[PDB]
DNA sequence: ATGGTTGGGTATAATGGGAGTCGTCTCGGATGCAGG
DNA sequence: CCTGCATCCGAGAGCTGAGGAACCCAACCAT
C-alpha cells in the first residue's frame, strides 16, 4: 500500500531537466501553439477542435468526439499540399513537448505542496491540485524573458493549491472570499493575543480589523466558520455510546399531536 | 436514558425469552407498534384514547433503513410474495 | 487520565487522587488485558493495595497505593522498613523498591519485643516474598505496620 | 397490499442503479453557509431527493397539497410528502470503472475465482503497479512472443510501447568519438571515459559548438544553451542563411559566405534503437504514428517501413524514423478487470471446470470445484460477471446521513457526508483532468485515488490506512461498518430495539403480595398507563376531553384524588411484564397483577427471586405494559408467575421455598434430644415417670421401658386431637420440638407438635386431608430436598393452582416461625473443636519427619513437596470432618448447623473456614503455597496470611470475569444454530430410536456398574417409549410418556438384572423438516405433560445449556484450602483436542510391542492389520492381548470427534457428544435433560459431503444438507438414475450456523459480508422459515401462538352457529 | 442596482514524506515450501 | 508428480444502567 511512496516513485522513474532541454521543450511548445493558429486559420476550423484532435492522435490509441470525426478531420489535414503539414509537424512536436515538460517537472509540485498539510486536505489531493496548476503555468509559459521554468510554475502551483483549500476543505461550503476573511480575522486575533498576554475581547479584535468593523460582526464571523460535529462521536470509555444517540427528531409529528 | 425520557430496551435476551414463551404477538408488539412502526404506534395511540383496540402493525422503520442501505452498497434486495413477485414495502414513494 | 473528580465525601476525592491506573493513552486494552496484569503480584507488598479494586470487567486494571507507599523520582514504589541490627530495632526507617526489598529478610510487624529487642526465637518473616522462619540472628529488616 | 413470503437479494447492475435514483450527485456542496438551505445538485438537492417540507415546494410558488406530482416549473422540487427524503436515492457517475471491495477483498476473491488471478496480481492490476495484456498484437519480450493475460511491469510495458534509448552526458572539454547519426553496437566508447550500452544509432543533443569553412579555411562558433541550431551536420549553407537561431536578431549565426557545417562538443549523446528512412519531398505519416512493414512513409511510397513502431518526422535532417515498438493494449486497474469480466463466457469455463473435475490429483480437484461454485452460481442465478465492478455509485437517501443542527446552533453530520464529498471531489478532479490531457502519471495517481475512495466509501479501513477526519485519529464509519458488528444495524435495532410504555425502578421484597402479584409505584403506573387513564377520566366528569385530561396531568399539584380511582379502574385485571437483566432463560421476564403503592420502588414476590436471579442490595427491575387483547392474553395465560412453577430445563420445581421459609419449617420440623436419661431401664412406665419427676431424666431422653424404647414424654403426654397437643403449646406445657404421643388420623403417632402442625398447614393450604398426609414426609426435618418434594408432587396431584396456594402458605408460616426462633449470629456461634488443636500439633511432628527424610536424602524436592500438600489436604479433611462431627453430636441446634443442613446457607467449606482453618493458598503462577493459613476468621488471619489469600481471591474476580464474557458467547453462538427447531407435527412416523443405558463401564474396567439415579432421570424422564417393554410384571405399552414413577420402576427392574436399556423416541432420530414432533420430543418439563404443537423448543434448548454456564460452570469463587467452561466449547465447536486419544480405526485383537526406545501397539483382525506409535509416557487404556472394536480407545485422553465419526459412526459421535457435555453438568450439580443437548447436536448433524455425484448435477466434495440429499435421492430412485453417494459431516455450531439456507439469520449472526457477498452473487432467496429472519422483518413468528397449527382457530357461540345453519340449509 | 460571489493572475529561483508501534488469545482457512 | 506442515491473515470475544497559515483586480449573476 502507501500510495504516497508509489506515486514518489513513478515521479523520481523521470529524469530532470538541463537548461538546454527545458527551453528547447519551452519553444518547441511555443512553435507548436502557433502552429496550431496557422493550420486552424488555413483549415477554417477552430483552433480548440484542431488541438484537440491533434492530442488525440499524439497520445494514441491507449486514452480514450470519436473516432470517425478524429480520422475524418486528420485525413483532411493530410489533403494539404506543402508547408501546411510542416505546421502539422510542429503541432505534434509542441505537444510532445508539453507532455514532456510536464512530467519533467512534476517533483516542483511535490516539494512545493509538502508546506501544506494539516490544513484539511490530504497530501496527494494537495499534490493532483499542484499538478493542475503545473499544467497551467506550462500552458501560460514564455521562454523568451530567459526566467527558469520554476519560477513562473511555483505561482501557479501556489494558486491551485490555495484555491483547492478554500474549496474543498469545509463540509459546508464557504466563499472564497469570506475563507480569507476568517484567516485574516484568526491572524489578528492571534497576534492581539500575543501582545495582550490573554485571549483578545470582540471589541478589540474589532478595533484591530480596522474599518468597517464591529463586535456583532466579529461574532457572525467567528460564528459561521464554526464547523460540523460528527454524529458517531463517542461518547464515555465503553464503545457504546454515540453522539447521535442523544439527538431526538423534531420533524415527525409525534403520536399525541397526530391524534 | 431517564435524562432524556428514553424507554427501555427490549434487547436479543428479551426477545429470546418472549420466543420461548411462544408469545407471538407480545414479541410483535414490541418490535412494530412500540418501538418503530410510525403508522402504527400513531394508531395505536388514537384507538387506545378512542376506546378501541389497537390496529395491526406494519413494516417497521429500521427493515426499510436496512434496505436502503443495502442499496447504497449496490446490492438489489427485494420483498416478493408467494408467486415471487415483488411487493413494494415503502407505499409507491420510492419508485419513479 | 484527567477524570471528573468523585467528591461524594472528602474520602470519595482522597481516593480517587490516589487511584494508578493501567489504562488510558499509550496503556493496557480491557478487552485484551488477559490474567497476569490483573494479578497481585508478590511485590505489591507494602505499595498497591492487595483488596480495593474495582468488581467488573476492569478488576485489577485500576489499584490504589498503599498507606504508607511513596513513588520516587524515578516513579518506582517505595515502601518503608526498619533496619533490625543484632537482633536490636532500630528506629532508622528506610524506603525501599522492590529490587532493594528483595536482597533482604523481613520480619512482620507483630515480632513481639522486649524493648527494643526481639523477645523470640522464631520470627516470621520475608525472604523474596516466601514466608519462612528464622533466628532473630538472620533478621535485617522489620515492617513498620500491618 | 400483499403480504410478503420472501426476501431475494442479488447483484445490482448499472441500469438497475440508474433506475433507482431521482438524479446525479455532481456537487460536493451540502447546505448554503448563508441560508442553511440545500445547495443545488448537491447532497442534499431538494430536485433529487425531496422536499423538506410537507406539500411545498424550495420556492413556495406551491404550498398546499393535491399537487402530487406537480414538480414547480420555477424551482424542480416535486411536491409532495416530505418524507420520501428517506426513501429516494441518487448516484454518481464515475470517469473510469471502480471495483465493489467486497468482490476483492473476501478471500478468497470472487473476481479472482472467476478470472483465475491470485490476490496479489488483482491487487496489483486493480492499484495500477502492474499492466494486464488485452490483445498482444504480436509483441516479444525477451525473445518470446506476449500473450494475453499477461503481467507487464513499468519498465517492460515501456519498452515493449515506446522502445528504448539512452542519452549520455557528455562532460565539457571532452568531444565524443562518434559522427551524428552513426550507428552504435554496445560497448563502442563514444568518449574516454562513456561507453554506450545499447545497439542503434547515436544523434547529437545540443551540440556546444560548431565549424564551418569558407570557400577553404576553418572557424569556430560556440553555442549558448538558450539559441538553437537549424542546419544538419554535414550539409551546405549559402551566404544571407542562418545557421545558429537564436533569440536575438543580433545574436544570430549567419556565414559570411560558403561553406559545410559541422558539429562539436556535444552537450548529450542519444543512442536509440530505431530504423531510418531519408526523403526529398513531402512525407505521408507525422510524428505519433505508429506503422507496420510494408508501410508508405514519404516519397509517394517509394520508401516503405521493414518494421512496426512509432514514427517521428525529423525536418532538420528530412528524415523519417521509426522507433522500434509495438502497438500493444495493456491495461491498469478497474476498467482492465471490467473488460477481462465481460468477455468471459461462463458456458465454456463451465465444460471446461467439469473436464478438470476429472484429474486424478485431489488438489486440483478441490481448486476445479471451488471455481465451479461461484461459476454456476453466476450461472443460475442471471447476475452478470461484470456487475461487480461499480460504474454508477448509488448515494443513500440524506434523512439516513442527516446534517441536523443541534439545539446550541451547531451542526452535526454523518461520515457518509464527508465519504461522498472526497468521492465527487476526486471524480471531478480526474474529469477535469482527463479533459485536459494530462500526462499518464498524473491519470494514474487520480485513478488510484478514486479506487481508493470508493474503498473508503463501502469499507474503510480494509486495505490501508483508514480514513480520518483532519485533526483526530478515529476512523470514518463506513457503510460496512453501520453494517455490521454488535452496534450494528442488525444486532443494535433489528434484532432489539427501545420500546414505549416501559419503565425501570428498583426492587424490594414484597412478603405480603401473593405469587401472581406485584407492587407498582403510583407515578411508575399513572404514567406506563397515561391513554387508557385519559379515557378512563373521559368516562367519567373528571375532564371534559381528552387535551384537558392530559393538560390535568401534566402538572403534578393539579392532579386530583379521583384519578387514583379512576387508575385503579383502568388497570382492573391487566398484568404487567417484569424483566431483569441479564435475561439467561425465559423466567427472567414474568408476568404480574400489579398492586398500586406509595413510594418508589416496585415490590417483588419472594419465590421469584430465584427464577429472576435477583437479592435486594439494589437491583433494578424493568416493567412493560402489553397492549391489545392478544398480548393480555398471552402474558396472563403462558407468563403468569403462578402458571410457571417447574423448570423448563430439569422439570424441578423452580419456585419454591429458600432462605427464611427453609429455615423456620426447619426450625419447627426438628426435634430435641436430650442426654440427661441416656438410656437407662425401668420395668414400668410408672417408674420412668417417676425418675423424670425426680429429675434424673429429661423429658426427651431415649430410656427403655418394659424391654423398648421411648421416652418420657411419650408416655406423659398423649393427646386426643391435635387441637389439644397444640392448646398445651400455648399453655407452656411442651415446645413443638417435644415428642409427645399424639392421635391423628385413626393413628398413636409418635411425634412432635411442630411436624403435626406442618401437617395441619399442608392439608389446609391443598384443603384435602387425605392427599395431603400422603404427600408429607412426617417423621423427618423439612428441609431444601423434601420440600422441593412436597412441591412437586403436590404439582403432579392437585395442578398449579393448589400448588400456589400451598406455596403462599409455606411462605407465610416460614417467615412467621422464623422471626420467633430466635436465629441469630454470634462470634461464639462458630464453635471451635478442641480436636483441631491437636490436628494441628500432630501435623507440626509430621512435617518435621519429612524434613528429616529430605536432609538425609531418601526425599527429593518435588516428592518433599508433595508429601507436605497431601499431609495438609489430609490434616484439612479432618478439621472438617471434627467441625461437623462437633455441631452434629453437642450443638444440634447451633445457627450455622442449621443453616447448612437446612439447605437455607452454606455449605460445609465455608463453615470449616469460619471454624476450623482456611487451609492451603495458591500463589499467582497456581502452585501451593508450603504454609498453610492455620487460623480461621473467628480466630482472625495475620498480614502475611492476608496477603496470601489476596491472590486467590483476585484470580477467582478475574475469572468470574472472563467466564460471563465467554457463556455469553456460547449462548448466543448455540440460540444462532437453534433458533428454527419448533415442533411443528404430532407424530413424523419415524421408527428409528435410541438406547438409553442403565449401566456404565467401571473406571478401573472392573465391570458394568448402574448409573447415578440422577442421569438415569435427566436420560428418560418425559420421554416416549419407542419399543413395548415388559418389566416387574407390569407392560408398559409402545407410546407411553414416561413418567417419574415409571422412572423409577425401571431403575427398580434394573437393579434385580430384568433390562440393561430402554428404546426411546429422540430428537435425534427425529424426521421432521425444520423442528422436531410432539412424540420425538416427549414432555414439557415446566407443566410435566405432553409439549403442545408449536412451542419453540430450540430456544428452550440454547437457553436451557446456556444458563448454567454464565456462572456455575468453572458466582464468588472463596479461595480457602480440558475442564469446565472450556470443554463444553470444544465440545460444541467439534475442535479437535490437544491431548487427542488414539482409537482404533477396526476391530482386532491388541499386541503390545515396547522397546528400549519405542513402543508400539498393533490391532490384528482376520483380515487386517494396524499398527499405532504413541509417545512412550502415554498412558494405555487397553491391556495385551485384548480385543477392541472399531473406534474403541487405546489411550486416556479426549476422542476427536471427526475420527470418531469416520471410524464408528454417526450415533456413535452423537452419543459420545451427548454424554461428554452432560459430564461437564454433572460435575458442576446442574441437572439438565438431554433432549436440550440432543437438539444441538442433531443440528450439528445437519450436513453430507457427496463422495459420488451418480447421476446429478452435484459435484464430488460438495457439502449439502442431508434432507436435501435425501429427496434427490429418493426421485432419482423413483426416476430411475444413480444415487447420490455421500458420506455424513461434523461441523461446529458456528459454522453450521453461517451454512444455514436462510441468508438474513446468518447475516445477523456473524461474518456479515461474507454472507451478504456471497447470497448476492448466487441470488439467494430467502423464505423466512426460522424466527430470526420475522424478528427482522417485524413479522408474527411461526411458533407459539403465531403457528399454522393453531392460529386460524375461531370461536362462535352456539346461538350463532344455529343461526349460520339455519342460513346454509335456507340456500 | 448593490453587494455577494467567482474567475484569472502575480516572471530571480526554487524539483522524492511523515507519524509511528511495538503488554491478546484463539481458530479456521489459504497458502507456499519442505520432504518422499 | 503427490503429501503434510509452518506461516499468515481476518474475524470473534455476555447483558443492562449512566456518560458529552496571500493578495489583488475585474466581471457576473441573485435578489
Ligand atoms: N445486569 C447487570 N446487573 C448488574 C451489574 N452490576 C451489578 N448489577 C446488579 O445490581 C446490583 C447492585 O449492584 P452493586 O454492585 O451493588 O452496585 P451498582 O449499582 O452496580 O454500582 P457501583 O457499585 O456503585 O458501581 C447487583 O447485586 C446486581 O444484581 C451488571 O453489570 N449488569
Ligand atoms: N458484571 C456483572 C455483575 C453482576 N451481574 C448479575 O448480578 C448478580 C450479582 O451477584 P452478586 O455479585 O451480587 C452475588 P454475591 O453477593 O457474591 O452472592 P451470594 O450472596 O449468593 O453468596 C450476578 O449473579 C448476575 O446475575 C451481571 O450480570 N454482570
Ligand atoms: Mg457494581
Ligand atoms: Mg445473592
Ligand atoms: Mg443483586
Ligand atoms: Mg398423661
Ligand atoms: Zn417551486
Ligand atoms: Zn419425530
Amino acid at each position: 500500500s502507501d500510495p504516497v511512496r508509489q506515486y514518489l516513485h513513478e515521479i523520481g522513474q523521470v529524469p530532470l531537466l538541463t537548461l538546454e532541454e527545458e527551453v528547447e521543450l519551452a519553444r518547441k511548445v511555443e512553435e507548436g501553439m502557433e502552429a496550431i493558429k496557422k493550420l486552424s486559420e488555413i483549415t477554417g476550423l477552430d483552433p480548440d477542435l484542431i488541438r484537440e484532435v491533434v492530442r488525440a492522435k499524439i497520445l494514441g490509441s491507449a486514452r480514450v468526439l470519436d473516432p470517425k470525426t478524429v480520422e475524418e478531420i486528420d485525413q483532411k489535414l493530410k489533403s494539404l499540399p506543402k508547408e501546411h503539414k510542416r505546421y502539422l509537424h510542429i503541432a505534434r512536436e509542441g505537444e510532445a513537448a508539453r507532455q514532456h515538460l510536464i512530467e519533467a517537472n512534476l517533483r516542483l509540485v511535490v516539494s512545493i505542496a509538502k508546506k501544506y498539510t494539516g490544513r484539511g486536505l490530504s497530501f496527494l489531493d494537495l499534490i493532483q491540485e499542484g499538478n493542475q496548476g503545473l499544467i497551467r503555468a506550462v500552458e501560460k509559459f514564455e521562454y523568451k524573458r530567459r526566467f527558469k521554468f520554476s519560477t513562473y510554475a511555483t505561482w501557479w502551483i501556489r494558486q491551485a493549491i490555495n484555491r483547492a483549500i478554500a474549496d474543498q476543505a469545509r463540509t459546508i461550503r464557504i466563499p472564497v472570499h469570506m475563507v480569507e476573511t476568517i484567516n485574516k480575522l484568526s491572524r489578528t486575533a492571534r497576534q492581539l493575543q500575543q501582545e495582550l498576554g490573554r485571549e483578545p475581547t470582540y471589541e478589540e479584535i474589532a478595533e484591530a480589523m480596522g474599518p468597517g468593523w464591529d463586535a456583532k460582526r466579529v461574532e457572525e464571523t467567528l460564528k459561521i466558520a464554526q464547523e460540523p460535529v460528527s454524529l458517531e462521536t463517542p461518547i464515555g470509555d465503553e464503545k457504546d455510546s454515540f453522539y447521535g444517540d442523544f439527538i431526538p427528531d423534531e420533524h415527525l409529528p409525534s403520536p399525541v399531536d397526530a391524534a | 436514558g431517564k435524562a432524556q425520557f428514553g424507554g427501555q430496551r427490549f434487547g436479543e435476551m428479551e426477545v429470546w425469552a418472549l420466543e420461548a414463551y411462544g408469545a407471538a404477538h407480545t414479541l410483535q408488539e414490541m418490535l412494530t407498534l412500540k418501538s418503530d412502526d410510525i403508522e402504527g404506534r400513531n394508531a395505536a395511540y388514537e384507538a387506545i384514547i378512542k376506546g378501541e383496540d389497537v390496529p395491526e402493525p406494519s413494516v417497521p422503520e429500521s427493515f426499510r433503513v436496512l434496505v436502503k442501505e443495502l442499496q447504497a452498497l449496490a446490492l438489489d434486495v427485494q420483498t416478493l410474495d408467494e408467486k415471487d413477485n415483488p411487493v413494494d414495502i415503502f407505499e409507491g414513494l420510492a419508485s419513479k | 487520565l484527567s477524570q471528573f473528580k468523585d467528591e461524594t465525601n472528602p474520602l470519595s476525592s482522597l481516593r480517587h487522587k490516589r487511584r494508578i491506573s493501567a489504562l488510558g493513552p499509550g496503556g493496557l486494552t480491557r478487552e485484551r488485558a488477559g490474567f497476569d496484569v490483573r494479578d497481585v503480584h508478590r511485590t505489591h507488598y507494602g505499595r498497591i493495595c492487595p483488596v480495593e479494586t474495582p468488581e467488573g470487567a476492569n478488576i485489577g486494571l485500576i489499584t490504589s497505593l498503599a498507606a504508607y507507599a511513596r513513588v520516587d523520582e524515578l516513579g518506582f514504589i517505595r515502601t518503608p522498613y526498619r533496619r533490625v541490627v543484632g537482633g536490636v530495632v532500630t528506629d532508622e526507617v528506610v524506603y525501599m523498591t522492590a529490587t532493594e526489598e528483595d536482597r533482604y529478610t523481613i520480619a512482620q510487624a507483630n515480632t513481639p519485643l522486649e524493648g527494643n529487642r526481639i523477645a523470640a526465637e522464631r520470627v516470621v518473616a520475608r525472604r523474596k516474598g516466601e514466608p519462612v522462619i528464622v533466628s532473630p540472628e538472620e533478621v535485617e529488616f522489620m515492617d513498620v505496620s500491618p | 397490499k400483499k403480504e410478503v413470503r420472501k426476501v431475494r437479494i442479488a447483484l445490482a447492475s448499472p441500469e438497475k442503479i440508474r433506475s433507482w435514483s431521482y438524479g446525479e450527485v455532481e456537487k460536493p456542496e451540502t447546505i448554503n453557509y448563508r441560508t442553511l438551505k440545500p445547495e443545488r445538485d448537491g447532497l442534499f438537492d431538494e430536485r433529487i431527493f425531496g422536499p423538506i417540507k410537507d406539500y411545498e415546494c424550495a420556492c413556495g410558488k406551491y404550498k398546499r397539497q393535491r399537487f402530487e406530482g406537480k414538480v414547480c416549473e420555477r424551482c424542480g422540487v416535486e411536491v409532495t410528502k416530505s418524507i420520501v427524503r428517506r426513501y429516494r436515492m441518487g448516484h454518481i457517475e464515475l470517469a473510469t470503472p471502480a471495483a465493489h471491495i467486497w468482490f476483492v477483498k473476501d478471500v478468497p476473491s470472487k473476481i479472482g475465482t472467476l478470472l483465475d488471478l491470485s490476490a496479489t496480481e488483482l491487487e496489483q492490476v486493480l492499484y495500477f503497479s502492474k499492466y494486464i495484456v488485452l490483445d498482444p498484437k504480436g509483441a516479444i519480450l525477451n525473445g518470446v512472443p506476449v500473450e494475453k493475460r499477461q503481467l507487464l511491469t513499468d519498465e517492460e510495458y515501456r519498452e515493449l510501447r515506446y522502445g528504448k534509448q539512452e542519452t549520455y552526458p557528455l562532460p565539457p572539454g571532452v568531444d565524443a568519438l562518434v559522427k551524428d547519426g552513426e550507428e552504435v553496437v554496445k560497448g563502442q566508447e563514444l568518449a574516454p571515459g562513456v561507453v554506450s550500452r545499447l545497439d542503434g544509432v547515436a544523434l547529437y543533443r545540443f551540440p556546444r559548438r560548431v565549424r564551418v569553412e569558407y570557400v577553404t579555411e576553418p572557424k569556430d562558433y560556440r553555442v549558448q544553451p538558450h539559441m538553437n541550431v537549424v542546419v544538419p551536420e554535414g550539409a551546405r549553407v549559402e551566404a544571407g542563411d542562418k545557421i545558429v537561431a537564436a533569440i536575438d536578431p543580433e545574436e544570430e549565426v549567419i556565414a559570411e559566405a560558403e561553406g559545410v557545417v559541422h558539429l562539436h562538443e556535444p552537450a548529450s549523446i542519444l543512442v536509440v534503437k530505431a530504423r531510418v528512412y531519408p526523403f526529398e519531398d513531402d512525407v505521408e505519416v507525422s510524428t505519433g504514428d505508429r506503422v507496420a512493414p510494408g508501410d508508405v512513409l514519404a516519397d509517394g511510397g517509394k520508401v516503405k517501413s521493414d518494421v512496426y513502431g512509432r514514427v517521428e518526422v525529423d525536418l532538420v535532417r528530412n528524415v523519417v524514423r521509426v522507433v522500434e515498438s509495438y502497438d500493444i493494449d495493456a491495461r491498469m486497474g478497474a476498467e482492465a478487470i471490467q473488460q477481462l469480466l465481460k468477455e468471459l463466457d461462463l458456458e465454456a469455463l463451465e465444460k471446461e471446470l467439469l473436464e478438470e473435475m476429472k484429474h486424478p490429483s485431489r488438489a486440483r480437484r478441490a481448486k476445479a470445484r471451488k471455481r465451479l461454485e461461484v461459476v454456476r452460481a453466476f450461472l443460475d442465478s442471471g447476475n452478470r460477471p461484470e456487475w461487480m465492478i461499480l460504474e454508477a455509485v448509488p448515494v443513500l437517501p440524506p434523512d439516513l446521513r442527516p446534517m441536523v443542527q443541534v439545539d446550541g446552533g451547531r451542526f452535526a453530520t454523518s461520515d457518509l457526508n464527508d465519504l461522498y464529498r472526497r468521492l465527487i471531489n476526486r471524480n471531478n478532479r480526474l474529469k477535469k483532468l482527463l479533459a485536459q490531457g494530462a500526462p499518464e502519471i498524473i491519470i494514474r495517481n487520480e485513478k488510484r485515488m478514486l479506487q481508493e475512495a470508493v474503498d473508503a466509501l463501502l469499507d474503510n479501513g480494509r486495505r490501508g490506512a483508514p480514513v480520518t477526519n483532519p485533526g483526530s485519529d478515529r476512523p470514518l464509519r463506513s457503510l460496512t461498518d453501520i453494517l455490521s458488528g454488535k452496534q450494528g444495524r442488525f444486532r443494535q435495532n433489528l434484532l432489539g430495539k427501545r420500546v414505549d410504555y416501559s419503565g425501570r425502578s428498583v426492587i424490594v421484597v414484597g412478603p405480603q403480595l401473593k405469587l401472581h402479584q406485584c407492587g407498582l409505584p403510583k407515578r411508575m403506573a399513572l404514567e406506563l398507563f397515561k391513554p387508557f387513564l385519559l379515557k378512563k377520566m373521559e368516562e367519567k366528569g373528571i375532564a371534559p376531553n381528552v387535551k384537558a385530561a392530559r393538560r390535568m396531568l401534566e402538572r403534578q399539584r393539579d392532579i386530583k384524588d379521583e384519578v387514583w380511582d379512576a387508575l385503579e379502574e383502568v388497570i382492573h385485571g391487566k398484568v404487567v411484564l417484569l424483566n431483569r437483566a441479564p435475561t439467561l432463560h425465559r423466567l427472567g421476564i414474568q408476568a404480574f397483577q400489579p398492586v398500586l403503592v406509595e413510594g418508589q420502588s416496585i415490590q417483588l414476590h419472594p419465590l421469584v427471586c430465584e427464577a429472576f436471579n435477583a437479592d435486594f442490595d439494589g437491583d433494578q427491575m424493568a416493567v412493560h405494559v402489553p397492549l391489545s387483547s392478544f398480548a393480555q392474553a398471552e402474558a396472563r395465560i403462558q407468563m403468569l408467575s403462578a402458571h410457571n412453577l417447574l423448570s423448563p430445563a430439569s422439570g424441578e420445581p423452580l419456585a419454591k421455598p429458600s432462605r427464611d421459609i427453609i429455615l423456620g419449617l426447619y426450625y419447627i420440623t426438628q426435634v430435641r434430644k436430650e442426654k440427661k436419661g441416656a438410656g437407662l431401664e425401668f420395668a414400668t412406665p410408672e417408674e420412668a415417670l417417676a425418675a423424670h419427676e425426680r429429675g434424673e431424666v429429661a423429658l426427651n431422653a431415649p430410656i427403655k421401658v418394659a424391654g423398648r424404647e421411648t421416652s418420657v414424654g411419650r408416655l406423659k403426654y398423649v393427646f386426643a386431637n391435635p387441637d389439644e397437643a397444640l392448646l398445651a403449646v400455648a399453655h407452656g406445657i411442651v415446645d413443638l420440638q417435644d415428642v409427645v404421643t399424639v392421635r391423628y388420623m385413626g393413628k398413636r403417632l409418635e411425634t412432635s407438635p411442630g411436624r403435626i402442625l406442618f401437617a395441619r398447614i399442608v392439608a389446609e393450604a391443598v384443603e384435602d386431608e387425605k392427599v395431603a398426609w400422603e404427600l408429607i414426609q412426617l417423621d423427618v426435618p423439612q428441609e431444601k430436598n423434601s420440600l422441593k418434594d412436597l412441591v412437586y408432587q403436590a404439582f403432579l396431584r392437585l395442578g398449579m393452582e393448589k400448588t400456589a396456594r400451598l406455596l403462599d402458605a409455606l411462605k407465610y408460616y416460614g417467615f412467621t416461625f422464623s422471626t420467633t426462633s430466635g436465629i441469630t449470629i454470634g462470634i461464639d456461634d462458630a464453635v471451635i473443636p478442641e480436636e483441631k488443636k491437636q490436628y494441628l500439633e500432630e501435623a507440626d511432628r509430621k512435617l518435621l519427619q519429612i524434613e528429616q527424610a529430605y536432609e538425609m536424602g531418601f526425599l527429593t524436592d518435588r516428592e518433599r513437596y508433595d508429601q507436605i500438600l497431601q499431609l495438609w489436604t489430609e490434616t484439612t479433611e479432618k478439621v472438617t470432618q471434627a467441625v461437623f462431627k462437633n455441631f452434629e453430636e453437642n450443638y444440634p441446634f447451633n445457627p450455622l448447623y442449621v443453616m447448612a443442613q437446612s439447605g437455607a446457607r452454606g455449605n460445609p467449606q465455608q463453615i470449616r473456614q469460619l471454624c476450623g482453618l482456611r487451609g492451603l493458598m495458591q500463589k499467582p503462577s497456581g502452585e501451593t503455597f508450603e504454609v498453610p493459613v492455620r487460623s480461621s476468621f473467628r480466630e482472625g488471619l495475620t498480614v502475611l496470611e492476608y496477603f496470601i489469600s489476596s491472590h486467590g481471591a483476585r484470580k477467582g474476580g478475574a475469572d468470574t470475569a472472563l467466564r460471563t464474557a465467554d457463556s455469553g458467547y456460547l449462548t448466543r453462538k448455540l440460540v444462532d444454530v437453534t433458533h428454527e427447531i419448533v415442533v411443528r407435527e404430532a407424530d413424523c412416523g419415524t421408527t428409528n430410536y435410541i438406547s438409553v443405558p442403565l449401566f456404565q463401564p467401571d473406571e478401573v474396567t472392573r465391570s458394568l456398574r448402574l448409573r447415578k439415579r440422577a442421569d438415569i432421570e435427566a436420560g428418560l424422564y418425559g420421554r416416549v417409549l419407542a419399543r413395548e417393554v415388559e418389566v416387574l410384571g407390569v407392560r408398559l405399552e409402545e407410546g407411553r410418556y414416561l413418567s417419574m414413577d415409571d422412572v423409577h420402576l425401571l431403575i427398580k427392574a434394573a437393579e434385580a438384572g430384568e433390562i440393561q436399556e430402554v428404546p426411546v423416541r429422540s430428537p435425534l432420530t427425529c424426521q421432521t423438516r425444520y423442528g422436531v414432533c410432539q412424540k420425538c420430543y416427549g414432555y414439557d418439563l415446566s407443566m410435566a405433560r405432553p409439549v403442545s404443537i408449536g412451542e419453540a423448543v430450540g430456544i428452550v434448548a440454547a437457553q436451557s445449556i446456556g444458563e448454567p454456564g454464565t456462572q456455575l460452570t468453572m458466582r464468588t469463587f472463596h479461595t480457602g484450602g480440558t475442564q469446565g467452561l472450556p470443554r463444553v466449547i470444544e465440545l460444541f465447536e467439534a475442535r479437535r483436542p490437544k491431548a487427542k486419544a488414539v482409537i482404533s480405526e477396526i476391530d482386532g485383537v491388541v499386541r503390545i510391542e515396547e522397546t528400549e526406545e519405542k513402543l508400539s501397539v498393533f490391532v490384528e483382525s482376520e483380515g487386517f492389520s494396524k499398527e499405532y506409535k504413541l509417545p512412550k509416557e502415554a498412558r494405555l487404556l487397553v491391556k495385551d492381548g485384548d480385543y477392541v472394536e472399531a473406534g474403541q480407545p487405546l489411550t486416556r485422553g479426549a476422542i476427536d470427534p471427526h475420527q470418531l465419526l469416520e471410524a464408528k459412526g454417526p450415533e456413535a459421535v452423537e452419543r459420545y457428544l451427548v454424554e461428554e457435555i452432560q459430564k461437564v453438568y454433572r460435575a458442576q450439580g446442574v441437572k439438565l435433560h438431554d433432549k436440550h443437548i440432543e437438539i444441538v447436536v442433531r443440528q450439528m448433524m445437519k450436513y453430507v459431503e457427496v463422495t459420488d455425484p451418480g447421476d446429478s448435477r452435484l459435484l464430488e466434495g460438495q457439502v449439502l444438507e442431508k434432507w436435501d440429499v435425501e429427496a434427490l435421492n429418493e426421485r432419482l430412485i423413483a426416476e430411475g438414475k444413480t444415487p447420490v453417494a455421500w458420506k455424513p459431516l461434523l461441523m461446529g455450531v458456528t459454522k453450521s450456523a453461517l451454512s444455514t439456507k436462510s441468508w438474513l439469520s446468518a447475516a445477523s449472526f456473524q461474518n456479515t459480508t461474507h454472507v451478504l457477498t456471497e447470497a448476492a452473487i448466487a441470488g439467494k432467496k430467502d423464505e423466512l422459515i426460522g424466527l430470526k429472519e420475522n424478528v427482522i422483518l417485524g413479522r408474527l413468528i411461526p411458533a407459539g401462538t403465531g403457528s399454522d397449527f393453531v392460529r386460524f382457530t375461531q370461536v362462535v357461540d352456539q346461538k350463532t352457529l344455529k343461526a349460520i345453519e339455519e342460513a346454509r340449509k335456507e340456500a
